[PDB]
């Protein structure tokens, strides 16, 4: 079953790329999970196609987020997650966005999405052009920085204490009574896992000649 | 990052000979190295005093009389900075115990009325004689005795008389003690109380304030009628401070037709 | 004539989240607390025992 | 190079006081694995007064520097250097030192020495 | 239990599942043109093993395009490996498909009059 | 969430510099017009002209920014700050993040020369 | 015993400064203390092998340091305010008033290039280039040129020893000085066909030397007799020189014979490699001569009123005058701090990001692993602040400006870990030959050992008890060190 099903998912996604060649750059499958690799100016048409086709009706934004790799020129990748509650299927959509350039917002289509978009905004600084009420959520109001970002340290920059003099809490640069001790320094120096086998069906890898 | 705007340096020597090195940058978590004992820190000036003093990490020894007036002094300092131990003016041994490891030590034990237990003579000259005899006994550097304005040795008032008496007795037994005399005080001429505490912390730590009487009086002189109409030696310039002015501190048809009202 | 007791380990000295950026490392930075009840989920056993200790403190005050 | 030190929310002192360092991690001399010697580490040089100091109660290693336990891993030196000058930091690229290739034979362990032996293998 | 920690015949590599992990089958814009024109290891369209690699390498360099690969594709290619064999688009696929009962009688958990049904 | 909050605007990215200049212009007008509300609202000690000269000097900080999209993010961040300040979302201890130099002088020995830095090893 | 498990450790990549090779180490720190050093690999200079003294002298890094400035009252120091000591120095400068050629500024063994630049700038804006090094016979120019860097460097590369054919050492023991160099020599001698002979004390090497003598006459006889065939025959020889002959007052006559032989023989000296080679014993004395840190001929004649010790650990009681103002700047207490009127706590090599130059000429930075403990400061900033209390305003106040000034002295010191060749080696051998011709007579003083002990030198190994028991455990008097009986 499961071998047949992952080989079926491969073919469905090959069809999805062939139906929209202008917008879809790649697709990758890894164990009954489908990721669609999409340009940032290509978000809105692909998401309308995912909402609207009868073969492809996902209807429901579950969760979206970014992830930074600082080693790439386009820093953040913005990943979307959908759930066709009709066809009982999940699909994933990745785009990219630098710190300063945007990605357009799907809150015109998906009504739940706006709250997710401003969450990923505060954690990552990734912009959603076309979005009412883009501002911070679930951090401090005067907070300077974006926390879930690799240049930002663990304990942050500031701390809070009650100054007696001003009769108010004051915000001060960071001083610890016990320093943070990461134990990541001390990982393995041998490669921990091998390369591993593949789950590609025989129909979708390139033929050898003769 | 927070800096020692407290200190002049990083390595300091006291008079008695102990070597004190500040650790880290100024801030709550650091330690300046000084140990200070503030008599009367439950009160109104001592609260601002060891607010400033335990801000950077001087280990403040707070002698307390009542257990409930002292509690808000716990949040002004780090782990191990502010230290509470009970004492009474009557029991010698508690005064002896409270100044064992102090580098500097101040009293602001001052009461404006007689009790059934202490008159003016009992808290101002005689308590100060007691604790400053202990300071002479342990050879603590930098003793500071805050006094009152108009502290005359012989006066019709008993309060001012005994403030002068306390000054004379503490100058007699310790020659190196410094006695500071502030103005009237308005926390929230008169002087603002954060200015008195800023002046006192700048008295606390430097050299060349030794055996010097200080007058801490604000910029412009007032009368009581002028104050109520507004409601309705060495000065500050020795220690590079400008006191705040009392007056600036003193505060511290058609649309309705086009709205809807009955819904 | 007010008191406060600090229940849990996240409410005294930061706790599990002690090295997080958006956290106060215990309410000692804000309010002056008189009894601590430690435990990350300190059992109703331990919380009530902290209250009994605090009542002893309140009676020995006799304000 | 767009100057991103004004947008990341970091304070000015982190861009105009502290020096940072690119390095590839060296191979450990203790154990013979080489897995952690491929990624490029971005790490901050310590500051004089605010590194670490002993606490008076227990002896806790309290710090005042806040980037002391942060490191980054990059894929290439060029990505690391573009990120380092994009955030507006002053780097120092430390170039890696590899081993020299030298042909080994097990038959080197015994040859006919015509003169003095000058050496006795043991195996 | 014991068959995991027997002392005779347990090489670790047979019961090993952390290393025999699958890899992400990532597909470029270009390797799908390769799937449309070279063929597949199931159905190859390539002879001449020496000139095979030469016909492969221009597609690997960016010779032909994908819209050109779709225009040059036969109807058998399009109805075999892009679309389904009946010319239909494939359905969004689900692992274990779920067929629904509706329990209605006295085995229901709410009688008629309450609005909750008890599907299965 | 269909409707937005009160003073919000849909974040939208201009393609020219002059339109951005018009938008930052209208934005400074909004801050400067709402400056009498902030003294009543956050219960500050001081005068409305000090709020106004701070709003001015916080736009002095980014006067010479060249890149268009960095001006764009800077406008979006400024509008978010206006949005928080004009309502009661910020409190009076985060509004006074903006004025650390005004409230109190910390004490003597602000170091200026190398000697005063060096007696407490650059603080 | 190990006190810290290796997941607790913080790794830091620095340079060793105890030896002249400048080998790569790896400082492991818990955070105020330093646990160990371990050789980071380098292809040329050390090839994963590190010295014994390099490794076990982290013990002296935490036992007898200076954590406060001290002022001498008379037979006893007291510790002091920083301003107290640094105003004492200015008041004694105004009292003694050395107008010129009376401010001696001697450096020492393991000191940063940037601290030497700060000191030299302060002396030359003071008005006195009495600017000398710590070695005996250091008061003069070291009988070989500060000019033409190939005079005092290791000119064939350290990698070039693998290509060597037949080399001879003069006045040195490479088993003691630069012990990693002996691993290179023995590796070369075992892999290929080599010929060693030696002029100096009878050394026990790992490898096989040939003895030649104990006299400069024995030197000249050996260079004339049979090695004008060997070194002339050889494809890639090298002639290699200790710095223990620059110690000798008769050094120049010893440079004459060897420079005349290198100028005569075209195989030791040609286009692509130079084969006149010297060793150093320090990380600084090969980098001090890059700056020009040397006294003049006029400076050697006077007696100083105000002596500066920067490191400077092997000074004698006779080397400083009795009335002198003798201020020490170092990182731990030593013989050099015992003479002082003011000591100034400086940061050791662990606690500062410093530039160091080896014998090959590689400029290499260390990384600061921990802060200077208690009240020690960085070495050049102390000079930068003592300058302000004098009349000298040093033009820099930032470390990048130190880097730019350091480029101005020589820009092969802001270019790190590159080795450049020299086109001037042919000219430099002649220019190093002409100077000492006839200036001094070669006396018959026998060639002594350069260091009496390996394990106790350079102001850290004297303080560590590890060296203090490892010197007496390896004395080769006992039966356990000797191979026989
Ligand atoms: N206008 C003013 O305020 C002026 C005040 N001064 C002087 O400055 C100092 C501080 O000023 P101020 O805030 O007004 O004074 P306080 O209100 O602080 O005086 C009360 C403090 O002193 C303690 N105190 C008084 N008597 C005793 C005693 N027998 N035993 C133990 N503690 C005692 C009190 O103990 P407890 O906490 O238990 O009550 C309390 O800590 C005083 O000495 C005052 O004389 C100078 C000129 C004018």
């Amino acid at each position: 079953r499961y071998l047949q099903h992952v080989s079926d998912l491969h073919q469905y996604a090959k069809y999805i790329m062939a139906a929209l060649p202008k917008y879809i750059q790649g697709f990758s499958v890894w164990k009954d999970e489908l990721t669609l690799h999409v340009a940032p100016s290509a978000v809105i048409p692909v998401t309308t196609f995912l909402r609207d086709n009868t073969s492809t009706q996902y209807k429901s934004i579950i969760d979206i987020t970014a992830v930074d790799y600082p080693s790439r020129e386009n820093r953040f990748e913005v990943v979307y997650n959908f759930l066709s509650v009709r066809h009982n299927s999940r699909i994933r959509l990745k785009t990219y966005a630098t710190e300063v350039t945007p990605v357009p917002s799907i809150t015109c289509l998906y009504e739940g999405a706006n709250w997710f978009e401003r969450e990923a905004y505060d954690m990552y600084g990734v912009f959603f052009e076309g979005h009412p009420d883009l501002r911070r959520i679930m951090t401090d109001y005067g907070f300077e920085g974006h926390p879930l970002r690799k240049d930002f340290p663990l304990t942050g920059y500031t701390e809070v204490r009650w100054d007696e003099e001003k009769r108010r809490v004051v915000y001060e640069p960071l001083e610890l009574t016990q320093a943070f001790r990461n134990f990541s320094a001390g990982s393995t120096a041998w490669e921990p896992v091998g390369p591993g086998r593949d789950d590609r069906p025989d129909s979708f890898k390139l033929p050898t000649p003769k | 990052m927070n800096s020692f705007e407290n200190l002049a340096q990083d390595v300091n020597i006291t008079r008695s000979g102990k070597t004190l090195i500040a650790k880290g940058t100024g801030g709550r978590s650091s330690r300046t190295g000084y140990t200070a004992t503030v008599f009367g820190a439950n009160g109104f000036l001592g609260s601002y005093l060891t607010a400033k003093l335990a801000k950077h990490g001087t280990t403040v020894v707070v002698p307390y009389r009542e257990e409930m007036a002292k509690r808000h002094l716990k949040v002004t300092g780090d782990l191990g900075v502010v230290n509470f131990l009970e004492m009474d003016l009557r029991n010698l041994e508690s005064i002896d115990e409270a100044v064992r490891h102090s580098d500097i030590v101040v009293n602001l034990i001052g009461r404006e009325y007689e009790t059934k237990n202490f008159n003016y003579y009992d808290v101002h000259v005689e308590g100060a004689r007691r604790i400053a005899e202990a300071v002479k006994k342990h050879n603590i550097a930098r003793y500071i005795h805050v006094s009152a304005f108009n502290a005359e040795i012989d006066s019709p008032s008993e309060f001012n008389h005994t403030k002068g008496l306390g000054e004379q007795v503490t100058k007699d037994i310790v020659p190196w003690a410094t006695i500071v005399r502030p103005a009237p005080m308005f926390g929230r001429n008169p002087v603002h109380v954060i200015d008195v505490a800023a002046a006192l912390e700048r008295i606390c730590f430097d050299d060349s304030t030794v055996a010097q009487t200080f007058e801490l009086y604000g910029p412009q002189k007032f009368t009581q009628k002028q104050i109520i109409d507004m409601v309705s030696a060495k000065t500050f310039n020795d220690l590079d401070l400008t006191p705040m002015e009392l007056p600036d501190l003193m505060f511290k048809e058609n649309k309705e037709k086009t709205f809807v009202h009955i819904l | 004539p007010r008191w406060v007791i600090s229940m849990g380990s996240c409410a005294n000295g930061g706790g599990y989240y002690h090295f997080s950026y958006s956290v106060v490392r215990g309410c000692d930075r804000i309010v002056p607390v008189d009894v601590y009840v430690p435990g990350c989920p300190p059992t109703s056993e331990a919380l009530m025992y902290g209250v009994f200790q605090l009542q002893r403190k309140m009676r020995n005050t006799k304000i | 190079v767009p100057a991103h030190e004004i947008v990341s929310g970091a304070p000015a002192e982190l861009s105009r006081n502290r020096v940072v360092r690119i390095y590839q991690q060296a191979k450990p001399a203790t154990q013979s694995g080489e897995y952690g010697t491929f990624a490029w580490r971005l790490d901050w040089d310590i500051v004089d007064v605010a590194n670490r100091w002993e606490n008076d109660l227990i002896g806790w290693q309290s710090s005042g520097d806040y980037m002391q336990a942060t490191q980054m891993k990059f894929t290439s030196k060029e990505s690391a250097i573009k990120f380092a000058n994009k955030q507006g930091w002053d780097f120092y690229i430390q170039e890696p030192h590899h081993r020299k290739f030298r042909v080994k034979q097990y038959a080197n362990n015994f040859v006919h020495s015509y003169g003095k032996l000058k050496h006795i293998r043991t195996k | 239990s014991y068959p995991t920690n027997d002392i005779a015949e347990n090489p670790y590599w047979k019961r090993d599942h952390r290393r025999a992990y699958p890899q992400t089958a990532f597909f470029d814009q270009k390797t799908v043109t390769g799937l449309l024109e070279l063929g597949s290891e199931a159905t190859p369209r390539i002879a001449d093993g020496e000139a095979g690699t030469k016909a492969l390498a221009n597609i690997a360099n960016g010779g032909v395009s994908f819209t050109q690969a779709l225009g040059k594709s036969s109807k058998d290619v399009i109805y075999g490996e892009v679309l389904t064999v009946n010319g239909l688009p494939p359905v969004a696929p689900t692992l274990a498909p779920k067929q629904w009962k509706i329990i209605e009688g006295e085995a229901a958990i709410y009688p008629k009059g309450y609005p909750c049904r008890t599907f299965h | 969430a269909i409707i937005a909050t009160a003073f919000a605007e849909t974040v939208k990215f201009s393609g020219s510099k002059q339109e951005l200049q018009k938008r930052t212009l209208a934005l400074y007008r909004q801050f400067l017009r709402g400056a009498p509300t902030f003294a009543d609202l956050y219960e500050v000690q001081f005068s409305i002209p000090t709020i106004r000269t701070k709003i001015r000097q916080e736009f002095e900080r980014h006067r010479f920014v060249d890149d268009l999209s960095i001006q764009n993010v800077l406008y979006a961040k400024g509008h978010m700050e206006y949005q928080e300040c004009i309502n009661f979302w910020k409190q009076q201890a985060q509004f006074l993040k903006y004025f650390p130099e005004e409230d109190d002088i910390q004490g003597r020995h602000q170091p200026s020369n190398f000697v005063d830095k060096f007696l407490k090893n650059r603080a | 015993a190990f006190r810290a498990r290796p997941w607790e450790l913080k790794k830091t990549e620095s340079i060793d400064v105890m030896d002249a090779v400048g080998s790569n180490i790896r400082i492991d720190s818990k955070g105020v203390e330093v646990m160990r050093v371990i050789p980071r690999v380098h292809e040329d200079v050390n090839e994963e092998w590190i010295n014994d003294k390099s490794r076990f002298a982290c013990d002296g890094l935490k036992t007898q340091r200076l954590t406060t400035p001290l002022i001498r009252v008379g037979d006893k120091f007291v510790n002091a305010t920083w301003d107290d000591a640094l105003s004492t120095i200015a008041k004694a400068y105004q009292q003694k008033a050395p107008k010129g050629d009376e401010f001696k500024a001697v450096a020492g063994a393991l000191v940063e290039v940037e601290s030497m630049v700060a000191l030299k700038d302060m002396t030359n804006a003071l008005g006195s280039e009495n600017t000398t090094t710590d070695t005996p016979n250091g008061n003069s120019a070291p009988a070989h040129g500060i000019t033409f860097r190939s005079n005092y460097l290791f000119n064939s590369s350290i990698a070039g020893i693998e290509d060597a054919d037949a080399i001879l050492l003069v006045g040195t023991n490479p088993r003691r000085e630069a012990a990693v160099m002996n691993a290179r020599i023995r590796k070369a001698w075992l892999r290929q066909e080599l010929e060693i002979a030696s002029v100096g004390p009878t050394l026990d090497a790992t490898f096989d030397v040939a003895e030649l003598g104990n006299t400069h006459a024995d030197l000249e006889k050996a260079l004339s007799g049979e090695f004008g065939e060997v070194l002339k025959n050889a494809k890639n020889p090298l002639i290699i020189v200790g710095s223990g002959i620059t110690d000798r007052e008769d050094a120049g006559a010893f440079f004459n014979t060897i420079g005349k032989f290198v100028e005569s023989t075209p195989s030791v000296l040609n286009e692509n490699w130079n084969g006149y080679n010297v060793l150093q014993r320090s990380a600084s004395r090969a980098g001090a001569y890059d700056i020009g840190f040397t006294p003049s001929d006029e400076a050697s004649k006077t007696t100083p009123k105000m002596v500066w010790l920067l490191g400077a650990d092997e000074v004698a009681a006779s080397d400083i005058p009795a009335d002198a103002f003798v201020v020490y700047q170092g990182h731990n207490g030593d013989v050099g701090a015992q003479f002082a009127d003011v000591v100034l706590p400086g940061a050791a090599y662990t606690e500062k990001a410093g530039t160091y130059v080896n014998t090959e000429g590689r400029s290499q930075i260390s990384r600061a692993a921990t802060g200077p403990p208690g009240g020690a400061r960085e070495d050049w900033k102390i000079l930068r602040a003592v300058s302000e209390y004098l009349g000298v305003a040093l033009p820099y106040e930032d470390a990048y400006e130190v880097r730019d000034r350091l480029a101005e002295i020589s820009p092969s010191l802001v270019r790190y870990d590159l080795v450049e060749p020299t086109v001037f080696g042919d000219v430099a051998v002649q220019h190093s030959l002409v100077g000492p011709n006839g200036s001094v007579t070669p006396s018959s003083a026998p060639l002594t050992e350069t260091i009496e002990n390996f394990y106790m030198t350079d102001s850290i190994s004297r303080s560590s008890p590890t060296m203090a028991k490892s010197s007496i455990a390896f004395n080769k008097d006992n039966k356990k060190n000797q191979a026989f009986a």
